[PDB]
């Protein structure tokens, strides 16, 4: 047991026709703190797979480390570690999954809410979460924290249901994804401008954003804002 | 302080007939007051035409089934692939369960399937593995709303004849597949419309001599 | 310790077609022990009746007490209160109580006696209004009972029909429930008749 | 919440950020926390919402009926009457509360009535979960007797570092000038201030 | 729970209900409460469902190696030494358990020991066991005598269980009864207090505290 | 103060009152009376904590026979059991509640009924043809549930008292010292003096 | 519950779900949550159930008898000020958050209030444990000079956010429409998105079904005459 | 397991034990022998937590009959007093300690002299004339400073004994349901069969 | 009940031959953060008295404003208010410890240390404390806080005993309160090098000097202190 000291928070992700989009801001936060601002919350794994963290930032960079390494022991005595028996999305759920219900189990959680987002081997799109109790749910959107409550109603207004992936686009998702994380930008404390995005295609493969920017605010409306009732000047 | 257990929400649902029993679980998955999934299944099919849910906790849940899918594997393996009966996985599952007494798997767990006589079996459990055999089991989050009304419509309790003053109690029958998917549809549309944790999809899974079959039903989603 | 539930009971209301019905069960118990019998939750001040689930010493108070103000209300208004204005009343009355409440779970059900229109409504502690069409539950039992109701009732039922569908839902939901039960009272209330059935149930 | 506010050669400069928090969910992002209690007297408001308001709300009341027998009450006089009610009522508010005026005799005042009701005139003053980080910088960057134009960018610097900073404080910066020539208000927006 | 056993002219008879609870919820009206551990011994269960399921079901498996390696029937007093023994190992763990190992052998006669949870082991000639043991004895310690016949004594047994099945709100559901004799255990049927109730009303004349 | 009992038979109540009066690790008295006579045909007995089960029973008397001067009348039982309920249940929501449960035997001449009414500290008021208060009816409901008939005599009902006092005497962890007995009927209260 | 206020052109538009819970459970599926204080102030109501309903229910008691006393219609700043001034001596003990909007000769007004006191002014508002699910929609969809037919969408809209999406909130729509120079439009289940689908079956038991052990006629009626 | 007594006289050690079992609201048993026969002329009586007790006496009773069949020697009674401390304070350090209070009565053979050990859950041990564990001490240790005499016969010691049992049934307030008295002296170990 | 919030540290003092001195710092610190630093804690009352408070500032300047209304209201109907019926120190100290007393007894202290320095009409030196439990006492040194433990000490070398009074000057005196100061300044994590301190003679009447500062400190030694132990560079 213990508590969490410098924390990520939201990660958001969703399906669409051919691929899978996920994001998280750059912020480390020390409780109010905002206090490193470079962080990479999602780590990708070979070509297929992107791993998003939230929750505890030393617990993140152990789980940096154990998929580094389970990418090292994966090429072991595999002539086909590029290619049949690369990892998978699956493959890199399961054995977090593993790990994370093993360690409530043993009341010494990594103190996380992670989502693993991917495109399998037959080209099926993979978006599954798991947290630090082990508990695991899948669904055509999925956010940690904050986008758990504010980024997953816009995004289900655009996959509702299964049936609805292949009907929306990677232009319509991610003006999804990017305009979620301006909202959240707007209303989470622990929130910041900066982000990193990626989108893995069963065409295209791996594209990895950094540096994005929340814009086009609307702030202007404030200055007709006076007091808190009564007050007219 | 870290507290290790969670809620999961949802509700599961066994009724055995003649000749099957069935398995029914809302497919909605919870924490708090927010929705994680609309469709996250919860009945399984474990092997030997036996099938099972293990709804509260969701991760001691997927850990419980996980475990004795892994039985049911070993069992065949050790004993000359013979065939688990439902008596037997039931025992099984109280020692899966009682392992961890003093620190429990926070689940309701029910399994359905055959007898060895081919009658329809559903079998239901506490967190610890204590275990009955019954015609009739609601479990998980709104057992409290479903199983009154499964004593009422399945074991006919509090009917009697009528005209008979008070003194001949309403026969006990079997009830046919198409009668219980009627009672487990109503069953979940009544839980969904007054417990906030159920909702959004009912799946199904109905076992006989030839197998296990899937019914999928839409649910409020509010 | 917790006092909704130290003493035991259950109500439930359900309206039918130009009817409506108001069910109890008779139990009054201290834990596990069960002390009478005999212990009805049904009162009627005029032809409003009011069914009260919680702790068996405020169900006795307010019975007295909206007897005293209804009374008071007859003489004043040269006339019976209505259930809409009843339900009204009782809602004052608990939120007075607001911040020392009575531990009760109310519920009203009568027929307008100008307009015919079959009416009950339900209660929390402190007077929030529940003004429902088709049923209204509560007591210890109140989870048992809103899946009954909630799967047995339908609209528009006559009033032999609606008094076995209030019956079933009353008798199998006390059965669920270790401090509901040891008899049952189901009273079925038409324009101008109240007829009031005590239930055969199990005894355990 | 990050506050300030700021005597200068002409009078006084109040700022604010215009969040408030419901834990980490901030209930409101446009929030405006300076508030008129007379016609030149402006305060600051942090801690509780509700708490500083109630304060709020009965000083503009003390000093409209200060002003109908007396005439014009001094910047002292209202930091007297916040005074008064959090140190009195001090086991039961969250009120830390920065009090500006502008007077022809005495020019621009700064008074800062802190947590425990305690009072203290100052040049310049800060307050809010967001001055912590800002307390630095202030002290190497304020002079006295500054011009309109720099005590704005002193603010806008100053509080740009604290809603860089302090999570509990965002949005627009919000300023209230104090000067003979009257009352003007003032706003920056995120893309101004956050490239500084 | 409501467990009873008592010693008589005729044997021993062995009462249960058939009640299961989660707090004020009622679990189950069709609990089992003994188990046959074999043809000459009985175990009665109070306490923890799955404790008590768990270590008599556990108990029978011991009892069935004794008499496998020493070719003989195992002791009622060995038999509940065994489960005695076991659950004060554990305690201070949290196991909750009321039990009665109700039995005979030609050594020792018919016997009934206690064994509870906390380690405390006794012999005797009746106890009742569980939420509403007060309620059975009240019934039971009123009516007993050494020499009543088996009819007597079964009805007595199940008038016991029924007296708490109606006072106590954590008893109920069923009676099942049970009569141990020098030629082994014998069943006397599942009594649905439903019916029972009524029944033994009428022909009785006794509940005149109820509405009937 | 443990155990009082109370049984009402065809035409007469029974109140059973234990004699102990215990204090930690000392019994201090053995021939303690838990009632007092509200009113010709009306006993009430008594038992919670010390201190407050003599001053509320008291209490209650004053109150009972200033009413009785007043009018030259005597309430009815139904009504006297009312205004004792009415004061625990105005005493539950005090700065300090009376913690005193009581048993209300008592005849009404003009109905010619016994009656009997259990009420705890809460103003939970209940007519009964057998009461007990405290641990006592864990053992006496289920015993009278059997042997008890509506139509008793007088001396069937003390024979059913023995009943209900041996087996608390086998099966109590306390010593309670025996029971002082009293039966209310037509004729008045009186004491049955050899139990 | 899902409340929200969305100001617009010519006025200020507030809707509410219509779900009340005891626990887990829903005591109610069709509560109105929408209060009127006077005819053109209306509020929205979160928090504890009894506590909304007294608050406004006193208030709007005393903003009638102000009303009269000047002989002026009630601004929403007088329900605003009595609201906060009564919800802060009860130091949040009272569980009133409420969404307060109206018309007034002074013009259109929404603003919040929550139960320690604290109120806020805007264009758009959102309150309850729908609140997130609401503001997200409010927070992409809402623009400057709406009109009333977009301000009902865009309201509803964030209602059925928080009514698909929060486990607090369900069932239907309820709107307010203030808007200057005209009457108050109140639309009760403006959108009814969840109507219960037809059971597989009837549960109507045959008569004599349930064992009765007496009957007998309540007496309701007056002492009578003759 | 509530009172336990024992007196030393001239010749032999009388030991006196409860017979009631209690849990809860419930006797379960009024014939409990709360006593082991460690050795021919070496009787431990005991007191303390349900299950501990028996399961301590028991295993002391085992250790004691195990030394006498490997020297066919039966220890002196203040040997086993002394193994018996030492297994008490080895166990009030451990994870869980035994919670039982004893008292060893016996006849030294070799010194023609009954001798009683008082020793409780700690490992107190302390040889004494007379003595008693847990409340019963309260009253009994003044009454014996009072009418003990160290020449008394054990006739002497069984009257002064009832004196004993008789203000305990006056005074405590639990029905412990009697006492099994044991004596203790040259010839072995005899139950007194009615008292 | 309350806690104290801004505050203020020690308050030293000592009589001399013909007087008494008493400093103060002029800090209010809140919690760690030294957060005021001009803070005056030396309250002339007259010209014969000087109150130094310690403890929380905003009931420091309550008894600043009961001192100031105690001034106007003897001079009320008083023609010798300025003579023979002027305040005393002995007059303002009761005054206080009857407050402080009474206000402990109703569990609402004022949360302050106190000490009354001065001259009475006689040429008498008082010098006496009371702080929030109304517990009074007077010694030739007297000092609250952490002056009580590094102060004191230093105060008695010079004035151990009443009868080493008239052997100590205003000088040796002075200087020993500006060196405890400076003790303090190393010491205490909670003080100033700015402070305030005021001499009441029975000759020259109250001084009062303002903006004094701690002076010749030793820290060169710093330079040849290395690691905890065993480093040498
Ligand atoms: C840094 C910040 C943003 O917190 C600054 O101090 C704000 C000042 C402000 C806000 C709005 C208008 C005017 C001035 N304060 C807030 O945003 C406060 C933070 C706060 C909450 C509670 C306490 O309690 C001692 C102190 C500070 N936010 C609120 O007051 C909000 C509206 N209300 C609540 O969070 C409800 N509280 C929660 C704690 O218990 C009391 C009720
Ligand atoms: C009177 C009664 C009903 O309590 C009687 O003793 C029952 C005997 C019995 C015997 C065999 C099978 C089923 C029932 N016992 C129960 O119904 C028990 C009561 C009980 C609950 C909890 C504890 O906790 C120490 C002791 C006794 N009921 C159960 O065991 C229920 C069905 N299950 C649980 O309460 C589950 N919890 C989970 C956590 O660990 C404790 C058991
Ligand atoms: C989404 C929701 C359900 O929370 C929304 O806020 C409802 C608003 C509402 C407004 C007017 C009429 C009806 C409903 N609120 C409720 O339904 C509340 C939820 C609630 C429960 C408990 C607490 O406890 C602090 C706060 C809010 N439900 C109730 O008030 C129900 C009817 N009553 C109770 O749960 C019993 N109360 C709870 C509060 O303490 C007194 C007893
Ligand atoms: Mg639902
Ligand atoms: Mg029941
Ligand atoms: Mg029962
Ligand atoms: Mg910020």
């Amino acid at each position: 047991t213990q508590q969490p000291i410098v924390t990520g928070t939201s990660v958001i992700s969703m399906k669409y026709d051919n691929g899978v989009i996920i994001a998280a801001d750059n912020l480390g936060s020390y409780g109010s703190l905002l206090r490193f601002n470079g962080v990479e919350r999602l780590i990708p794994v070979g070509d297929n797979t992107v791993v998003g963290i939230s929750g505890d930032i030393s617990d993140m960079q152990h789980i940096e480390r154990l998929l580094k390494d389970l990418v090292t022991e994966n090429a072991y005595d595999n002539p086909l570690a590029d290619a049949e028996e690369a990892l998978e999305p699956s493959y890199i759920f399961e054995y977090l999954a593993t790990v994370m219900y093993q360690r409530r189990s043993k009341m010494n959680p990594l103190w996380n809410a992670i989502i693993v987002a991917g495109v399998q081997s037959n080209g099926d799109q993979f978006l599954r979460y798991v947290n630090l109790l082990g508990v695991t749910y899948s669904s055509p959107t999925l956010a940690t924290g904050f986008g758990a409550h504010m980024a997953n109603p816009l995004l289900r207004k655009v996959v509702d249901r299964e049936s609805d992936i292949p009907k929306t686009t990677v232009q319509v998702a991610e003006e999804a994804i990017v305009n979620a994380m301006r909202v959240l930008y707007y209303r989470d404390a622990r929130s910041s401008r900066n982000f990193s995005l990626a989108i893995i295609d069963k065409n295209t493969g791996l594209t990895f954003k950094k540096n994005l920017q929340v814009e086009n605010m609307k702030w202007d409306f404030a200055k007709d804002i006076k007091g808190y009732g009564t007050q007219k000047i | 302080q870290f507290n290790p257990y969670g809620d999961n929400g949802g509700t599961i649902l066994g009724i055995a007939g003649e000749d099957f029993a069935v398995l029914a679980g809302d497919t909605r998955n919870i924490t708090d007051y927010s929705i994680n999934s609309r469709y996250e299944p919860k009945v399984f099919d474990c092997g030997d035409n036996i099938v099972m849910s293990a709804n509260g906790f969701a991760a001691d849940g997927d850990a419980l089934v996980k475990r004795f899918k892994n039985s049911v594997k070993w069992y065949h393996f050790d004993h000359n692939d013979k065939k688990l009966s439902i008596n037997s996985a039931a025992r099984n599952i109280q020692h899966l369960l009682y392992g961890k007494r003093f620190f429990p798997y926070y689940v309701h767990t029910i399994i359905a399937g055959l007898d060895e006589d081919g009658k329809g079996a559903v079998y239901s459990f506490d967190p610890v593995g204590s275990y009955e055999r019954e015609q009739c089991r609601a479990g998980g989050a709104a057992a409290s709303l479903i199983m009154p009304f499964l004593d009422n419509q399945v074991n006919f309790k509090n009917q009697y004849e009528p005209g008979t003053n008070g003194k001949v109690k309403k026969p006990l029958k079997y009830l046919s597949v198409e009668e219980v998917i009627k009672l487990v549809r109503d069953s979940f549309t009544s839980a969904t419309e007054r417990h906030i944790q159920v909702g959004d999809g009912l799946e199904i899974l109905i076992v006989t001599k030839d197998g296990v079959r899937k019914e999928f039903y839409e649910l409020k989603r509010d | 310790s917790d006092p909704s539930s130290i003493n035991g009971g259950i109500v439930v209301a359900m309206t039918g077609k130009d009817c409506v019905a108001i069910a109890c069960d008779l139990r009054l118990g201290s834990q596990s022990l069960g002390v009478s019998n005999k212990f009805e939750k049904i009162f009627h001040y005029g032809h409003v009746f009011l069914g009260i689930t919680g702790l068996a010493t405020d169900v006795t108070t307010l019975n007295e007490m909206f007897r005293y103000k209804t009374n008071l209300y007859k003489l004043k208004e040269e006339r019976a209160i209505e259930p809409e204005t009843f339900t009204q009343l009782v809602s004052s009355s608990l939120y007075e109580r607001r911040f020392g409440p009575y531990f009760v779970g109310p519920v009203v059900a009568g027929i307008n006696s100008k307009s015919g229109k079959p009416f009950i409504a339900g209660f929390d502690l402190i007077g929030c209004i529940d003004e429902a069409k088709d049923f209204i539950v509560s007591g210890t039992a109140s989870d048992q009972l809103f899946g009954m109701c909630e799967s047995l009732y339908e609209p528009n039922l006559e009033p032999e029909d609606l008094f076995e569908t209030i019956s079933q839902a009353l008798l199998n939901a006390a059965d669920r429930d270790a401090l509901s039960g040891w008899g049952a009272v189901v009273y079925i209330i038409k324009k101008d008749e109240v007829v009031k059935r005590y239930l055969k149930m199990r005894q355990d | 919440t990050s506050i300030m506010a700021v005597t200068f050669k002409d009078g006084v400069i109040l700022g604010a950020d215009s969040r408030t928090t419901t834990g980490a969910y901030i209930a409101n992002r446009v929030t405006d926390k300076l508030t008129r209690v007379h016609d030149k007297i402006w305060c600051c408001r942090s801690g509780s919402a509700a708490d500083t308001q109630a304060i709020a709300d009965i000083v503009q009341y003390h000093l409209e009926l200060y002003t109908s027998q007396y005439g014009t009450p001094s910047t002292e006089t209202a930091a007297s009457v916040f005074k008064e009610l959090c140190y009195e009522n001090k086991d039961n508010l969250t009120a830390g509360i920065i009090v500006a005026g502008y007077d022809d005799k005495n020019k621009g005042e700064v008074y800062t009535i802190p947590l425990g009701g305690s009072v203290h005139k100052l040049p310049y003053a800060i307050a809010g979960s967001g001055s912590t980080f800002i307390y630095g910088y202030c002290d190497k960057n304020f002079r006295e007797n500054m011009s309109k134009e720099e005590t704005v960018d002193f603010i806008k610097h100053s509080l740009s570092q604290a809603i860089k900073w302090d999570g509990s404080s965002g949005g627009v910066i919000r300023m209230v000038v104090l000067t003979a020539a009257g009352v003007e208000r003032l706003i920056f927006y995120p893309d101004e201030y956050e490239q500084l | 729970t409501t467990t009873l056993a008592f010693r008589f002219q005729g044997g021993i008879i062995v009462a249960v209900d058939s009640r299961a609870t989660a707090g004020n919820w009622v679990a189950s009206q069709t609990v089992k409460k003994v188990i046959e551990i074999n043809p000459f011994l009985l175990g009665t269960m109070a306490g923890g469902a799955a404790d008590c399921q768990f270590w008599e079901t556990w108990l029978g498996s011991q009892c069935r190696l004794h008499e496998l390696r020493e070719k003989e029937r195992i002791s009622v007093a060995a038999a509940s030494k065994i489960l005695s023994n076991l659950v004060y190992q554990y305690k201070g763990a949290g196991l909750s358990m009321g039990t009665m190992i109700c039995g005979y052998t030609r050594k020792e006669g018919p016997t009934i020991y206690y064994v509870d949870s906390d380690g405390t082991r006794l012999k005797g000639d009746i106890f009742c066991v569980g939420s509403g043991q007060t309620f059975a004895y009240g019934v039971l310690d009123s009516n007993y005598k050494w020499d009543l016949s088996v009819e007597d004594a079964l009805y007595l047994g199940k008038r016991s269980i029924l007296a708490a099945a109606h006072r106590d709100a954590y008893s109920g559901g069923s009676v099942n009864l049970y009569h141990v004799t020098e030629d082994g255990w014998i069943y006397h049927g599942n009594h649905d207090v439903g019916e029972l109730f009524w029944k033994v009303k009428e022909e009785e004349g006794s509940f005149n505290n109820v509405i009937g | 103060m443990d155990i009082i009992l109370g049984i009402r038979v065809q035409d007469s109540v029974i109140l059973a009152s234990s004699k102990a009066v215990t204090r930690g690790i000392s019994v201090l008295k053995d021939s303690d009376d838990k009632t007092r006579q509200l009113s010709p045909h009306t006993l009430m007995s008594f038992a919670g904590e010390a201190g407050d089960t003599v001053q509320f029973a008291e209490y209650i008397q004053a109150n009972i026979q200033l009413y009785s001067i007043r009018e030259d009348y005597e309430l009815s039982p139904q009504a006297v059991s009312s205004f004792v309920r009415q004061e625990l249940a105005k005493s539950i929501r005090s700065r300090r509640p009376y913690q005193v449960n009581v048993l209300i035997g008592g005849y009404d001449k003009k109905k010619n009924k016994p009656e009997l009414y259990q009420i705890d500290y809460l103003g939970t008021k209940v007519e009964l043809p057998y009461g007990a208060h405290g641990y006592s009816g864990f053992y006496t409901f289920s015993l009278l549930d059997h042997h008890y008939r509506p139509d008793m005599t007088t001396e069937e009902g003390l024979d059913l008292l023995k009943l209900c006092v041996q087996e608390l005497e086998k099966r109590m962890p306390m010593d309670f010292k025996g029971v002082i007995v009293k039966i209310v009927d037509k004729d008045g209260i009186r004491q049955v003096d050899d139990f | 519950t899902t409340i929200v206020g969305v100001k617009f052109n010519n006025g200020v538009v507030i809707a509410a779900d219509t779900r009340s819970t005891q626990g887990p459970i829903v005591a109610d599926k069709n509560c109105a949550k929408l209060h009127r204080i006077s005819p053109k102030i209306w509020c929205a109501a979160a928090g504890t159930a009894a506590d909304t309903e007294a608050v406004t229910q006193l208030i709007g008691s005393n903003i009638e008898l102000h009303s009269l006393y000047t002989s002026r219609e009630p601004r929403v700043v007088s329900a605003l000020q009595m609201l906060k001034q009564h919800l802060f001596k009860y130091q949040g003990h009272i569980g009133a958050y409420l969404i307060v909007a109206g018309v007034d000769p002074t013009g259109s007004h929404l603003f919040s209030i929550h139960a320690h006191g604290s109120t806020d002014v805007g264009y758009y508002l959102s309150l309850g444990s729908g609140s997130l699910a609401a503001m997200a929609v409010l927070e992409s969809h809402w623009k400057q000079d709406l009109t009333k037919e977009e301000a009902i969408k865009l309201a509803s809209d964030a209602i059925q956010a928080g009514i698909w999406n929060d486990l607090g909130s369900g069932s239907n729509v309820d709107v307010c429409v203030m808007e200057i120079g005209k009457d108050a439009e109140y639309l009760r289940n403006y959108l009814t998105p969840n109507v219960r689908e037809e059971k597989q079956k009837s549960y109507k038991f045959p008569r004599g079904t349930t064992a009765v052990l007496k009957e007998s006629i309540v007496n309701i009626c007056d002492i009578q005459e003759e």
